[PDB]
DNA sequence: AGATCACGCGCGATATCAGAATCCCGGTGCCGAGGCCGCTCAATTGGTCGTAGACAGCTCTAGCACCGCTTAAACGCACGTACGCGCTGTCC
């Protein structure tokens, strides 16, 4: 009759994992992250200017840190016999890392 | 503004991290974690820029701030 | 020979904080090691700050920024206040 | 016709937890650890002497590291809905810490 | 000196786990803990002996161990430094 | 057949009979800490000279900002399937 080609759930997830581990471009849009950085900074000092390279460095460091955190989170979830990462996984990863008290 | 870190963007970061399935609440937790990390790094960077008596935050300030926390970053004149 | 330490100064601080409280030798050594460690941390950060700014001298401003970087929030605030007050007293006298 | 007073499993374990978190004395026996330290050092330089203070410092550092590792291990074991720590728990703790590759 | 790693007996590892807040310990944990301890001691004593050799000494002093730990990021108080 | 009362069985709570481990109270000897003494080395006082840093002027680079298009990406909605989670039983 007709039927869509819907991939079994979890297949496009693997395709995306392969696609994003093979690339290097930043995964957060530049402008929203720049606005977030400026807002966080304005707490510490008013009328601050940022070098474009400064925001780019912040984005690179943040994305690398988040990717490593998600790697540890995925390991924690797999340790719990699960496949989904859940906030308790992030909390355990951060607690073991020594980041969160 | 913190919501500018969209759900798909966190999905991409998780995928690059090797994550197959993501819970619904992971996005808010990740936004909080990113906010904390940026707060620390930007606080150190702004401290460096203030000590230099500058109103502009230079990439070198960010690099030094990261190096302080044991997150050395290469590619920005380290 | 002479082995210098912070024993006497830490004891003076203790008696000024808890006049009726002593300190054991092991705790004395731990406190001395802690003072040395914090000294090294602050001095190294001040040296890095001077080097970053193409500056040849470690002033009180460098020490203040190093303290602000090294210490957490409330500890940093109180340490900065104490340092500035001590420097002001020194300059007056 | 009397039965002895057997504590239910897990009671004496909790009593021991309280006792050993209350105290500070070293838990590893001193002579075996000294022999282990000398044997390990024998592979880097022969005919080495050790200050008793050096061996004590090594023992304190090792015991503190192991206690922290066991805390993280217990956290992972609880994360997996378990109460018993297993080697996989230690491996996950070390992997997240960044010690093990 | 041979087979001294087994000198870290099962009860000693049990005590270390208890100080860590562990209630139940698997049987396989003891060998894994011995391996981890051996790795840690190898990493520390390597640097301690490096410091000793640089000082041209045949005796490993507590300050060498303290320097090694500080290098590895495990600063230790109470033995000088 | 239904309701009430009495007896028996099952479950929960308290007590208890105990006995086990811990904490506490007292006496005791100790050695580790606090303190006084003497000696000396490192810090203070005084002075010089030189360069490092402070300050003003100028330049122009880079940051900010604004606009307008286009279009990749976020947002939203829906179906469903497969994964999380609870319950259960067995074995070690």
């Amino acid at each position: 009759v007709k039927k869509p080609h819907r991939y079994r759930p979890g297949t496009v997830a693997l395709r995306e994992i392969r696609r994003y581990q093979k690339s290097t471009e930043l995964l957060i849009r530049k402008l929203p992250f720049q606005r977030l950085v400026r807002e966080i900074a304005q707490d510490f000092k008013t009328d601050l200017r940022f070098q474009s390279s400064a925001v780019m460095a912040l984005q690179e460091a943040s994305e690398a840190y988040l990717v490593a955190l998600f790697e540890d989170t995925n390991l924690c979830a797999i340790h719990a016999k699960r496949v989904t990462i859940m906030p308790k996984d992030i909390q355990l990863a951060r607690r073991i890392r020594g980041e969160r008290a | 503004n913190i919501q500018g870190i969209t759900k798909p963007a966190i999905r991409r970061l998780a995928r690059r991290g090797g994550v197959k399935r993501i819970s619904g609440l992971i996005y808010e937790e990740t936004r909080g974690v990113l906010k904390v990390f940026l707060e620390n790094v930007i606080r150190d960077a702004v401290t460096y820029t203030e000590h230099a008596k500058r109103k502009t935050v230079t990439a070198m300030d960010v690099v030094y701030a990261l190096k302080r926390q044991g997150r050395t970053l290469y590619g920005f004149g380290g | 020979t002479r082995k210098e330490s912070y024993a006497i100064y830490v004891y003076k601080v203790l008696k000024q904080v808890h006049p009726d409280t002593g300190i054991s030798s092991k705790a004395m050594s731990i406190m001395n090691s802690f003072v040395n460690d914090v000294f090294e941390r602050i001095a190294g950060e001040a040296s890095r700050l001077a080097h970053y700014n193409k500056r040849s001298t470690i002033t009180s401003r460098e020490i203040q920024t190093a303290v602000r970087l090294l210490l957490p929030g409330e500890l940093a605030k109180h340490a900065v206040s104490e340092g500035t007050k001590a420097v002001t007293k020194y300059t007056s006298a």
